């Protein structure tokens, strides 16, 4: 790259060929790049990889950081823990609609046919067709049954799509879905950090504040506040997920977790660490060093087996031990669950809608597709009392005509 | 009586096409980018009936 | 999209337009990764067997617009097979799969320590120096100067090891010269405005010739004069310690 | 250039040249049979599809083609027995109504051992 | 009135649109075993139409074999596409998202 | 059916794909680009859209949680090797 | 492909973790994962490399059983397109529908949530899981003589909504965690390039050199 | 069932101690041949 001319270049015997051939300057220069590149490397290696031998963890616990509260085994335990969000199981659709509310907006899967799409509907102008197809026309009425049914909602194509268009817009205009070519999955990911980046792309709509930062004085005092509190919960769910996904990638191996999470509602904190599962020490850990940090199944078979079989040497003849140990044995000593089994209680929040399900067979009918629920106000019930509610409206209407 | 639905579309569908449109969401709100009615039945202030009661409270006051 | 391994590739992040702000900004950031993971783009790779399932023919005749019998069709029902399941319930192939080359991870480039702790080891010790008093006079003293020792020069022995490579020694060198211009930068800047206030009250002749004749002797002697007091009075320590 | 495919076609580059390796030197010193090379040709030919006999005997006398008239010959029954292959997925096969679909992907129906002894 | 509850109009089961528009060669029936008897309990114990279309597709095909289509080629996206696919395709986009307002 | 084994098979184990699969493959598809009638087998539909309609309400993509089904599905774990030592 | 495969899973160890069922802060308490699995709710469960942790996956209660419910995907419909069910009337005690029995979906048609569970430091002396695999392993047919018959007891049946758990474990040395660190996307591009500019130096030497 | 087991070094220590010195040595090998492909086998 003509560099090495000057006069602070005299006195090696190498720089003067590589004077007289820029070939040699550009091997030159390539290697000079590469050889630091390597070292980069290599030093990266190194801090990556031996902090591993300093790691020691708690010996009483095994670096989980957590016992277990063994009364909560077999209005409640005030030792152990809180409950978490997803414990509550009557929330749980709603939870996951929520969710995959939100998941629609950013999924890009469908991309090229709503790309195709938009594109015919912005220019409707070229028209680039070909011949239609033969068609076959949908049966006059007065003929009752289920094909007849299904092909005549069918061929009503139309004229539905077109009040569909009418009322809602096409998705990237109504901003319901991610924009038109933000993003391209084989472009770079600096650029499409920076694209997405650029106008709250990764909010969704409702919670961009853009929609909202016209209107919000005296009558409520709420939208915009009800908004930035909600896009906070927002944030925490995902930094959360970032976490335990760090944990999962430190448990595929058996290294220690990164990040120490308080315990939950069986679980107590260990007393020896206070919590904190593991350290650096300085000193170098040797059971990492030589490879024995792994207890050998026999040696774990055995200390079980040994630690359910609890043994008893005295005789009750001697010793007048007439109960097993325990607390109150007297009073613990004085249907048809063994032919038919137990019956589960984590699951009649449910009964209700089965019993819907087996009183109106209709419902099973391959073309319908409910939200997802198990309340009055989920799924198969909100259909149910449209249906009724609907078909009653239409009764009122034909007698007074 | 009446249904917003009913009067954009009304006779220009028949009953099948109404229900049709009339499952699958209220009108175009915070997903479509726009604003909830519920939302914007709130951006509005006391109307007159209450502040004239307040204003009788305050002769009486 | 250089600097995308490094470290250093963090700085760049923050260059985009109850709690701090620093913690809203990383907040950002995360929510960033997640919202470009979360849209189904990072598993396309065009060199896929899953694409050249479907552009073969495309190619074909891009090309001609421009026993062999069993074998023929035998490969021409194999890639038929593979179609099928790729595009639903088939029951008897095993498909390939592709290295994934995108946003991979997502969940590592950020540092999300000091969030999940609310930021804003004497177990360890106390139990190693424990167990080696208990299991094996003066004894224990042994064993732990023995413990002690053996540490230090691991560390030492490691750090030796690794600065003995060539490429580490380019690496150091390159960030020897970067550090010393940074400082004769600073430096200038303080030293003018004090003089000021006072008053009121190229890179590549480095780095391509060798590294002892450009450095003077000085430092040398400098740096052994300091690590020499520093460590002059070990014997007379050592001997008093270890002397009850 | 790319070895995000180079790394494929390394590994499949090993496997069959080992494959063929393998296959050479055990045919040395155990020579195939001058004749069962027939009765795999007639195993291999007991797998074929039906959608080719149309093509298969056509290639025997003559009438097939030069080099690429067959080419393009051979995907159209491909094609053929793809669709054939998609309609049987979805919708079930050429004697089996939806309730066989349901039982046979529902895994119903145990393989019959009683008739197989 | 306008709550996202679904109903029986979108066909939202692919046997039924391939059966009603795409796949018409019929098949050699005979007894089952298997059916959804009483109770509703799966236990173990038009043609018209269907032909006119199906020889419409065979006819179609054949044209579009020798070429005799527009352009010129066999396999090729043409450019008017089915309505009924983008109209199933939005209808399952507006629900996902209209899942909004199911609290 | 007292001889059954209720550890399926590695085979009988359809492909599901994940959201990322079903992207590739509507990818995959969109760039996908004498003889006559009474001779044609009764399968005459046009090729590339039934691809497409079951590269959407399809089977093989209509489970919005599968994250790789054949492979972890394909491999046995330790109570279906206790299952079949059993018999 | 056979190999390959394999290879693969070890080196990109990190792109299979679950990233499907699981969306937010997914955690489950301890209490609450031992209540579903007394239940048999739980459809498989995945210790991990160090035992120490879980990801329990539960399917959605309605794609649990094969009942007809209408929010599901019509994976298997009757010749009237109606889905099918598999109700059993259970005679014992009637008037109480979630205590019938019925037949569970296969696996790979189920929707699932992915919880994350983090178990405590004496999971494996305390025997929960012990207890569990040895009470649902311990039934099976059996030949009665009063009636000259293979039965399947009904105490080993499935009811509405319960499945039947599966185990498994991984193996810390799966992970191939070096070669998953040197063979990164990025390092990959950089690799590409200097081998790019390497051949085009190379080649240009050889021309110059032959043309002089 | 046939079951079988290994041989099962007693030492532990002995056993594993040429085998952890490879684990700790044999990455730099790797990082310095694939480099010296690169920069010489190709940049001769
Ligand atoms: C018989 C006579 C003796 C013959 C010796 C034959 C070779 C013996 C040693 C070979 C394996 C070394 C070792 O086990 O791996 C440990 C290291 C990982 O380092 C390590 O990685 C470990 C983490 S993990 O295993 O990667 O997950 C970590 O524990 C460790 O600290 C770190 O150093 O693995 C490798 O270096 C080998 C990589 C595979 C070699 C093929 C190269 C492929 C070409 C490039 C493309
Ligand atoms: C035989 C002794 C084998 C004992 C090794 C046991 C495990 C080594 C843990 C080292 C971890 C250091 C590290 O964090 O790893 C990182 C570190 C990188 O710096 O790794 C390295 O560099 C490794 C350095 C090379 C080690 C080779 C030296 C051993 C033999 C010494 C010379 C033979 C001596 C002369 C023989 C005399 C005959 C009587
Ligand atoms: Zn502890
Ligand atoms: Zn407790």
């Amino acid at each position: 790259m003509g560099q090495f001319y000057s006069r602070e270049f005299d006195g090696d015997p190498y720089v003067d060929l590589m004077r007289s051939l820029p070939e040699r300057e550009l091997v030159w220069w390539a290697q000079k790049v590469i050889w630091l590149a390597e070292g980069f490397t290599f030093v990266d290696h190194f801090a990556r990889t031996y902090p591993r031998l300093l790691q020691h963890k708690c010996q009483r616990c095994k670096g989980a950081g957590v016992m277990t509260c063994p009364a909560c085994l077999g209005g409640g335990c005030r030792v152990c823990g809180t409950a978490c969000a997803w414990d509550a199981e009557s929330e749980w659709m709603e939870r996951w609609g929520e969710w995959e509310s939100r998941l629609a907006y950013y999924d890009k899967a469908t991309g090229p046919l709503m790309d195709e799409w938009y594109e015919d509907v912005l220019n409707a102008g070229n028209l680039e067709e070909d011949t239609p197809p033969v068609e076959d026309d949908p049966p006059g009425p007065e003929v009752t049954g289920r094909w007849a049914e299904h092909d005549r909602a069918l061929h009503k194509d139309k004229k539905r799509m077109a009040a569909l268009m009418r009322r809602w817009g096409h998705p990237y205009d109504a901003d319901a879905n991610l924009g038109y070519q933000i993003v391209d999955p084989t472009a770079s990911m600096g650029e499409n950090v920076w694209n997405m980046a650029q106008v709250y792309n990764s909010l969704p709509p409702e919670l961009n504040p853009l929609r909202t930062q016209h209107l919000a004085d005296r009558g409520g005092g709420n939208t915009q506040a009800a908004v930035e509190a909600a896009r906070s919960a927002f944030d925490a769910q995902v930094v959360m997920e970032a976490a335990l996904l760090q944990n999962l990638e430190a448990a595929a191996q058996d290294l220690p977790k990164p990040h120490r999470l308080p315990p939950t509602a069986g679980t107590v904190a260990c007393n020896e660490c206070g919590g904190a599962a593991w350290g650096y020490s300085f000193f170098p850990n040797t059971a990492v060093m030589f490879g024995l940090e792994r207890p050998f199944w026999g040696d774990t078979l055995a200390r079980l087996s040994k630690y359910w079989n609890p043994t008893q040497v005295a005789d009750p003849a001697r010793t007048g031990q007439l109960l097993p140990y325990g607390e109150g044995g007297l009073r613990r000593l004085l249907a048809l669950e063994a032919v038919v089994g137990k019956a589960p209680a984590t699951t009649g929040r449910y009964r209700r809608d089965l019993e819907l399900l087996l009183a109106h067979p209709e419902l099973r009918d391959g073309a319908l597709r409910v939200p997802g629920g198990w309340g009055p106000e989920g799924g198969l019930q909100t259909y149910l009392r449209g249906q009724q509610e609907e078909q009653a409206r239409m009764q009122r209407r034909r007698d007074l005509a | 009586s009446e249904d917003s639905v009913e009067q954009e579309f009304g006779g220009d569908y028949s009953e099948a096409s109404l229900e049709y449109i009339r499952a699958l969401g209220p009108k175009k709100g915070a997903p479509f980018a726009e604003v909830d009615p519920a939302e914007q039945a709130a951006a509005l202030p006391p109307s007159q009936a209450e502040c004239e009661a307040a204003k009788a409270v305050l002769e009486n006051y | 999209n250089n600097t995308q391994t490094n470290a250093f590739n963090q700085n760049l992040w923050w260059l985009l337009p109850s709690i701090p702000t620093a913690s809203k900004n990383q907040i950002a950031l995360i929510r960033l990764n997640w919202a470009l993971n979360k849209t189904n783009i990072n598993t396309f790779t065009d060199y896929s067997k899953r694409n050249n399932l479907w552009t073969t023919q495309k190619l074909r005749n891009q090309s001609k617009n421009n026993n062999i019998f069993s074998k023929k069709i035998i490969s021409k029902v194999k890639q038929k097979k593979q179609k099928l399941n790729y595009m639903t319930s088939y029951l008897n192939v095993q498909s390939e799969h592709n290295v994934k080359i995108f946003h991979n991870s997502w969940w590592t480039h950020l540092n999300i320590k000091n969030l999940v702790n609310n930021q804003d080891s004497e177990f360890i010790n106390s139990a190693i120096i424990k167990s080696i008093n208990n299991k094996t006079s003066s004894e224990k003293e042994t064993m732990q100067l023995l413990l002690m020792s053996s540490s230090i020069l691991l560390h030492l022995c490691a750090i030796i090891s690794l600065v003995s490579i060539s490429q580490v020694r380019c690496f150091v060198k390159f960030h020897l010269i970067l550090l010393y211009k940074l400082s004769n930068v600073y430096n200038a800047i303080l030293n003018q405005l004090s003089n000021k206030l006072q008053k009121n009250l190229g890179f590549l002749v480095e780095w391509s010739s060798d590294f002892i004749t450009i450095i003077p002797e000085n430092v040398d002697i400098y740096i052994w004069n300091v690590f020499s007091k520093i460590y002059r009075t070990i014997p007379l320590s050592f001997i008093s310690t270890t002397l009850g | 250039p790319r070895l995000a495919a180079v790394m494929p076609d390394a590994v499949y580059a090993l496997v069959q040249g080992t494959h063929k390796l393998g296959e050479y030197a055990h045919d040395l010193v155990f020579p195939p049979t001058p004749e069962d090379l027939r009765k795999l040709e007639q195993q291999v030919n007991a797998t074929i599809p039906r959608e080719f006999d149309r093509v298969r005997q056509r290639y025997a006398e003559g009438k097939i083609a030069n080099d690429e008239q067959l080419s393009s010959e051979l995907e159209d029954a491909s094609f053929n027995w793809y669709r054939r292959q998609l309609r049987t997925s979805v919708v079930g096969a050429t004697d089996e109504e939806l309730e066989d679909v349901a039982v046979r992907k529902l895994r119903l129906e145990p393989p019959a051992l009683q008739a197989s002894l | 009135l306008t709550s996202l509850r679904g109903s029986k109009q979108f066909l939202n089961s692919l046997t039924i649109l391939f059966k009603h528009q795409k796949m018409f060669k019929k098949k050699t029936l005979k007894a089952h075993k298997w059916h959804s008897d009483t109770q509703g309990i799966f236990r173990k114990h038009e043609e018209s139409s269907l032909s006119t279309r199906l020889h419409i597709q065979k006819k179609r095909k054949a044209k579009k074999q020798r070429l005799e289509t527009r352009r010129q080629k066999k396999r090729t996206r043409f450019f008017p596409r089915p309505v009924w696919l983008r109209s199933r395709m939005f209808l399952n986009f507006l629900t996902e998202r209209n899942k909004y307002y199911l609290n | 059916e007292l001889m059954r084994s209720a550890v399926p098979a590695p085979g009988e184990v359809p492909n599901r794909n994940s959201r990322g699969q079903v992207a590739e493959q509507v990818r995959a598809i969109l760039d996908q680009y004498k003889a006559k009638t009474e001779d044609m087998v009764d399968d005459a539909f046009t090729t590339e859209v039934v691809e497409e309609a079951m590269a959407l309400f399809g089977d093989a993509n209509s489970v919005k949680t599968a994250w790789r089904t054949q492979e972890v599905l394909r491999e046995l774990s330790y109570t279906q090797l206790w299952a079949l030592v059993g018999e | 492909a056979i190999f390959w495969n394999k290879l693969l899973d070890r080196v990109q160890y990190k792109e299979n973790l679950p990233q499907a069922g699981l969306v937010g802060d997914m955690r489950i308490s301890y209490a609450k994962f031992l209540e579903l699995l007394k239940d048999q709710r739980v459809k498989r469960l995945v210790v991990y490399g160090d035992m120490r942790t879980a990801v329990v996956e539960v399917p959605h209660p309605w794609s649990a059983s094969v009942l007809g419910h209408p929010a599901t995907h019509p994976f298997y419909e009757d010749s009237a397109h109606n889905r099918v069910s598999m109700l059993r009337p259970n005679p014992a005690a009637p008037e109480d529908v979630t205590q019938w029995f019925c037949a569970e979906m296969p696996e790979w048609d189920m929707e699932k949530y992915r919880f994350y569970v983090d178990l405590p430091g004496d999971f494996w002396e305390s025997g929960v899981l012990q207890r569990h695999l040895a009470a649902q392993r311990a039934e099976g047919a059996v030949w009665d003589p009063a009636s000259g018959q293979y039965i399947l007891p009904y105490r080993a049946q499935k009811k509405v909504f319960q499945v039947s758990t599966e185990v498994q474990l991984l193996d810390p040395q799966e992970s191939w965690d070096f070669l998953g660190w040197l063979l990164a996307p990025g390092r990959l591009e950089f690799y590409e390039k200097a081998a790019c500019v390497a051949i085009a130096l190379r080649v240009l030497g050889i021309v110059i050199a032959i043309s002089t | 069932v046939v079951v079988d087991t290994g041989v099962t070094e007693d030492d532990r220590l002995r056993a594993s101690l040429l085998v952890q010195m490879l684990r700790y040595t044999v990455p730099f090998m790797v990082i310095s041949g694939l480099f010296w492909m690169i920069h010489t086998w190709i940049l001769d």
